[PDB]
């Protein structure tokens, strides 16, 4: 036909994109709430059975690996663990105590929550020296012979996650909210735990909110007149809100209402721009509700300062001992190449402008090439870092959508080398990386049944089926989010020209609900 | 025999209520002759004390008895400290009770003066000798009553000379930030104030008299490309009320529409001979709308789209639904005209009774206050809902033919 | 259904329970004879306000929150010398009712102490201008001589 | 002269704020090193006040809730008789070890009635019905004591910590439902939020995030919609604005997040009347007394329209009040007007407080007295017989500390006629509140007297000048207390403590020997 198919579906595109790659397949868990059991039994004595497998060389072992590797992801938090390995050697004497403390055990919460990290990011042969297979398989107990390159290292990961917070419900937080949740989430929310628990996740969050801004700190600017104290506790602070405030982003969606990404406006050295690329994140994407497509005066505005981006990160100079540097700079380059395609996204899908699709080919070649350099030799463990788990989904998401209704020629090439360096990503990801492989492949079959059936249209009014696929994506992925079905079960007591019949021979073949748990 | 040797140490309330029956008539005696003037000695008194009066007051040129009045008069009421103490009290209500003070031009120093209701002036004063003491002899140190901002422009008494002189005294010192609002009443006075209106940052309310300037000042009716005589939208987010004095009939071509102005909070309406509201497209948010003095009703025409989703006949939804109760609480309010009519709780109850109040607040659009005065010639039965009929922002006071008004 | 009150200085007035009414601040008294307080008025102020409301109980009062049957009103023929006394008594009048939370007399009182006012003359304009020093008296000198000359 | 009285009752503000509303109820700062964590003891006790509990005590107990209590529970349950059908199961369910989510987020609600239901409990009838052995030889501390003697008042407490233990055990971290918001609905109206405020923030900032992960905004019913949420739409609605109002009575800078963002006499905010008339007349008198008590901490002075407009609606309310149907033997209906005739005094009577302290209008004491009178009327009118359980709502607590540290600050410095007469009959009314709040009401006696010795300092020394303000040791005594509840509400200094390792650290005889003989550092607890 005509170019008239064109924004009928790029401009439903990115109402499907945020309802399909965002919430429906990250940020929501259907619950049946009359499933799950009490928690005195199988929820308790087990943790107490987690605890055993740590003893003193292993964990100083752990804490050697974690300094000279690990310089955007500790000093959110720290500083030097210097403090860290004093607080152990008194945690490992105040496992002799009975009736402990507060802030104690809260140390002790928050160095677990330090190892429940920092073993997320191990390369498997030095975990392998440093456990041990055999005694854990007579509880869980699924298999015997499996190694740690398949389950071990996402569920001994998820339960050193829930010792830890298995000491923050026990002392009781809510009556004494000391800071020490906040960095213990900024810690501990690096790992894969939001995606795994959101509901959790969220609502801890939000305890952290309540930790945070019942400070009122608003000045937060070094000054002259005052005790040293009090200014490098405010550089803690500071930079802590900063961080919070980024996690507060990229964790934000509909299931938590409460935000403080709302309460900040758009416009050592490395640490102070992490949240200025979030800065000129946020106003990308807030477009979904809001109709209006965006002027372009702001896009180009943003196009500018990004060149100085990365003129200012050509001026850093690494050490190739710190291997602290080459993490700092793959989370430099690979988030400006993540908001600099994301941004072109948006200027060919309301502009189509042209150069933009060049330009859009070489950015989706840069992340490429970042992770190919970083798989030879002592250089994996960057991609366990879970900001990629976002990009690769709306990489492959868009690439996929922009193939099945328009050829382009040599982006079936990028869409391949695309989609097998998916099939070939750590495995620390597991569940969403195969669910996301298996939407991959219903977009590719949705590709077929394009080419298979092709229009009718009477008026000016489509009639395809794949669109009346689509929207009946988007409204089954709302009938299953609204949580007035959750309020009816609340309360409870009060009990709870062709298209015809052409869609189930789709939608009961793959449907949506082979999404959501 | 008054004294305000006192009356300055009665209690503010006392003193607000007195100035309360005190509207701007302060003074009392108001109604072949070739002006003959019959005074002693006046003739350098009209050089300077009736210059402006004459052209102001030209109904009372001739003036059969009260021609020596107010020359002598104002010579000291714009100093009398009880006058003065009316405007002590009501800056410290930021203007509430008779504000009704505007600009002019006059004299080559810009009285500020006021007038009365018969427009009739009565005080003046200039901008340096009125903020050295009506202003901070009731403001002591505290910097937001050191604002002054409800005080109109209205140009329907100034010959239009005047009014583009007194647009150019304020460019060049900054007294644009203390205009309050601006009143109408092609025109050629009109116009040149709308563009001569490009930043003054602080307008509030509206009020324009009449058809023809209403149907090109106010409703977009479709047309976005006027080249000259801008409305510009800067200074369109600015705005609270809607003023509509007189009028015949609101829409005449089609529509009332108000698809801009979308902070519009109020709308007064006044003595007007056809309203039919669903002419108004009512803007997203506006708690407020009332008339006064109105003299044809069509009022929606909602009330059959109650007895088309309820499915039956008139002449049933009167016979049997209607009870005429009266409780307890309706004997409180006089209302001795008016016979309020309310629906049933046994016959239809907590089912096809909410969605009636569906169908009557998807219409309501979002507003709450109505007040109405003086009732005559209305054709659909008045219909209100229990939120608002409860807890009183409706109010129909002298309600002299009305009848079948109803409560759901 | 005979309520009582008491005055500043102590009497006993029996009205009735629905000549009571008017005062709306003494129906907050009256959840539950029953003894009420006003520690402001003396006997005879309230002995006015007692013979206006007992003679006025026989007729209707407007809505109270109108400013149109308010601020443009008829007196009474009744209410024109019989608050017509005296000056200083209608200040105690108002004070009283300003207590009593009864507003027609309030405004009843406010008719006569309006009329007062419009209708004072030129004359002790003249002169009763400058009772509390606004001006500082430089300028009321001033105010005299850029008006020297009309008398 | 009297020149202190206009620089002093703004400062009178300043300390009513925060001394009477944050120094002694939003105040548990402690040491963390000292506090025992509950590894266990706090859980292994309730057990044994789980089976101290039988079931036709509960079933007399719901009698005593459905029969007089009517006013409390209507805004969260409705009605009665499925708690019945509920308990019913609850009495055959505990013999299962599997509970699931759903009734044991049933046993939170219906733990949460029982402790609700034994805080408002006559003595007359809790004695002869319970037993007061089996809980001391739990513990021991004393042997011989009644109920009256502070047993009710740790029944309530330990009811309350280990029904939230019980969510605890739930995990309701991931899991929200209504039942959570419904549980502190019916828990508001203890006084567990004044014995544990941190854990009462903390878990209605959970309320709050339960509530508004809803995203429902109107609340009337639409025409395109379900009959079953219709009426799910509008007892949610209820919901909702009940817990708006007992989220102000909360209030305070300890939760940063808060819900409160309506208006109701103006003239980012976005709602307003989304329900007619049952019992949103109680959130409507709330907010009239937002309006008043927002200038406590602000500097500003109100403008006389506003109070103005105040005085009307409260001429309007005086017969909304009436307007409720009368029902003449059910005594929850006494209960409903008990509580709206106390909050319509309540708030008018600081509306005139504020009209004496800015503008000094007329009678603006003499009503004041009138007030403060028929306030203390109320409370003896509802003394006698059968009528004596109104007095332990958790607001009376708190007006009752309005009025009392108002008119004792007001006879330090001014000794009118028959204001003597009243305070002496409040603070005789004082020592006669009912037995139940403990700790609070004894330190409200002694602030009480803490200012009625400084009566006596007041006309004993003489005043200082320094040409325009008068010095006197109250006149400093009276900023340092509340520099000292600035220094103690600052959690600045606790941070030093969570991070690094370093600590931090003739007026004046008469000045600190009133400190030290009178300290007011001890509500700490």
């Amino acid at each position: 036909s005509s170019k008239e198919y064109l924004p009928d579906l790029l401009l439903f595109w990115q109402n499907y994109e945020y309802w399909i790659t965002n919430i429906g397949l990250y940020k929501t868990k259907q619950r049946d709430l009359t499933r799950t059991p009490a928690n005195l039994d199988t929820d308790t004595e087990e943790c107490m059975f987690w605890m055993n497998y740590l003893q003193k060389d292993q964990s100083f072992q752990l804490m050697n690996f974690a300094m000279e590797n690990l310089g955007a992801l500790y000093f959110g938090s720290i500083g030097d663990i210097s403090e860290l390995y004093l607080r152990v050697e008194q945690y490992w004497d105040r496992r002799a105590d009975k009736n402990h403390s507060v802030d104690g055990k809260y140390w002790d919460a928050l160095i677990w929550s330090v190892f429940t990290m920092c073993i997320y990011y191990m390369p498997v042969e030095k975990l392998a020296e440093i456990f041990s297979v055999y005694p854990l398989h007579e509880y869980l107990g699924s298999n015997k012979r499996l190694n740690w390159e398949d389950g071990m290292q996402l569920v001994m990961c998820q339960n050193f996650a829930r010792c830890s917070l298995f000491q923050l419900k026990q002392c009781d937080f809510m009556a004494h909210p000391d800071i020490r949740l906040v960095q213990a989430y900024l810690i501990l929310a690096t790992t894969t735990f939001p995606y795994d628990e959101p509901l959790l996740a969220n609502s801890l969050l939000t305890q952290c909110i309540h930790t945070f801004k019942n400070f009122h700190v608003d000045d937060f600017r070094p000054l002259l007149n005052d005790d040293p104290v009090e200014s490098i506790a405010k550089v803690t602070l500071g930079r802590i809100f900063y961080r919070l405030c980024g996690c507060d982003y990229l964790q934000s969606g509909p299931r938590k209402p409460i935000a403080l990404h709302t309460e900040v406006s758009s416009l050592n050295s490395t640490e102070v721009l992490y949240w200025k690329i979030i800065s000129l994140d946020r106003d990308l994407d807030q477009y979904l509700n809001k109709s209006s497509k965006p002027p372009l005066k702001t896009l180009d505005a943003i196009r500018r300062e990004l060149d100085i981006f990365q003129y200012k990160v050509d001026s850093l100079e690494e050490d190739f001992r710190s291997n602290n540097s080459r993490f700092q700079k793959f989370i430099a380059l690979f988030q400006i190449s993540t908001v600099s395609w994301k941004l072109f996204k948006m200027y060919l899908i309301y502009y189509d402008t042209a150069d933009s699709l060049l330009k859009v080919i070489h950015y989706s070649k840069v992340i490429i090439s970042l992770i190919v350099n970083n798989f030879h030799a002592k250089s994996e463990f960057f991609n366990r870092h879970p900001m990629v788990m976002q990009t690769i989904t709306r990489v492959v998401s868009f690439i996929s959508f922009y193939q099945i209704f328009v050829e382009s020629a040599a982006v079936k090439q990028l869409l391949v080398d695309l989609t097998e360096l998916t099939a070939n990503l750590p495995t620390i990801f597991g569940s969403k990386l195969d669910k996301l492989v298996y939407l991959t492949e219903r977009l590719s079959k949705l590709k077929l049944l394009w080419d298979k059936v092709q229009l009718l249209d009477s008026g000016d009014s489509f009639y395809h089926p794949v669109f009346k696929i689509l929207q009946n994506d988007i409204k089954i992925i709302e009938l299953k989010n609204d949580e007035m079905f959750s309020l009816i079960k609340g309360l409870g007591s009060l009990v709870p020209s062709d298209f015809r019949t052409i869609v189930e021979e789709f939608q009961s073949e793959y449907n949506i609900s082979d999404i959501l748990s | 025999s008054f004294n305000p040797v006192r009356f300055l140490e009665l209690p503010i309330d006392i003193r607000k209520e007195v100035y309360f029956h005190l509207d701007g008539n302060f003074c009392g005696a108001h109604p072949g002759k070739p002006s003959y003037k019959r005074s002693k000695r006046s003739k350098k008194l009209l050089r300077y004390m009736y210059p402006v009066f004459a052209t102001y007051l030209n109904i009372f040129e001739y003036s059969p008895q009260l021609i020596e009045k107010w020359l002598e008069y104002a010579f000291w009421l714009r100093y009398d400290c009880l006058v003065l103490d009316c405007f002590k009290v009501n800056h410290l209500y930021d203007g509430t009770l008779i504000d009704a003070l505007e600009w002019t031009y006059l004299d080559n120093e810009l009285r500020l003066a006021y007038f009365n209701k018969a427009s009739m002036l009565e005080v003046w004063y200039t901008f340096k000798e009125y903020k050295k003491w009506v202003i901070d002899s009731v403001a002591f140190d505290e910097l937001d009553l050191l604002n002054v901002s409800n005080i109109q422009f209205n140009i329907d008494n100034l010959t239009p000379q005047l009014v583009d002189k007194c647009l150019s005294i304020l460019e060049q010192k900054d007294l644009f930030a203390t205009i309050g609002e601006v009143q109408f009443g092609t025109s050629i006075s009109v116009i040149r104030t709308i563009r001569s209106m490009e930043s003054m940052k602080s307008l509030r309310k509206i009020t324009v008299r009449g058809e023809k300037l209403y149907e090109l000042l106010i409703n977009f009716h479709g047309f976005r490309d006027n080249p000259g005589k801008t409305i510009s939208y800067i200074v369109k987010r600015r705005i609270n009320e809607i003023r509509l004095s007189r009028m015949n009939q609101i829409s005449r071509t089609g529509l009332a529409d108000f698809t801009r102005w979308d902070n519009l909070q109020k709308l007064v309406l006044s003595r007007v001979a056809y309203i039919d509201l669903n002419s108004i497209v009512f803007p997203k948010n506006f708690k407020s709308l009332t008339m006064k003095r109105v003299s044809k009703i069509k009022w929606w025409n909602i009330e059959e789209n109650i007895l088309k989703e309820l499915k039956v006949d008139k002449r049933t939804f009167k016979s049997l639904y209607i009870k005429e109760d009266d409780s307890k609480f309706t004997k409180f309010f006089n209302l001795r005209h008016t016979r309020i009519k309310e629906l049933d709780k046994s016959e239809i109850n907590q089912i096809t009774y909410l969605r009636c109040q569906a169908i009557v607040w998807l219409s309501f659009r979002t507003l709450n206050h109505i007040k109405l005065q003086n009732v005559s010639e209305v054709f659909n039965n008045i219909i209100v809902p229990r939120a608002l009929f409860d807890s009183k922002r409706v109010e129909i006071y002298r309600c002299e033919k009305i009848s079948q008004v109803l409560v759901i | 259904s005979n309520v009582v009150l008491v005055s500043g200085e102590g009497e006993r007035f029996t009205v009735d329970k629905k000549i009571a009414e008017r005062s709306l601040l003494l129906k907050n008294y009256l959840n539950d004879e029953i003894v009420m307080p006003v520690p402001n008025v003396r006997s005879s102020v309230l002995q006015k306000v007692i013979e206006w409301a007992e003679h006025h109980r026989d007729s209707n009062f407007p809505d109270e929150d109108d400013d149109d049957s308010r601020k443009s009103a008829p007196v009474d023929s009744w209410d024109r010398e019989f608050l017509k006394v005296d000056q200083e008594m209608l200040y105690e009048i108002i004070l009283a009712a300003n207590y009593l939370n009864i507003k027609p007399l309030l405004d009843a009182g406010c008719k006569v102490v309006a009329e007062m006012i419009r209708g004072r003359s030129p004359e002790e304009i003249r002169r009763t201008f400058n009772i509390v020093n606004d001006f500082t008296p430089e300028e009321e000198a001033a105010i005299r001589r850029e008006n020297e000359w009309a008398e």
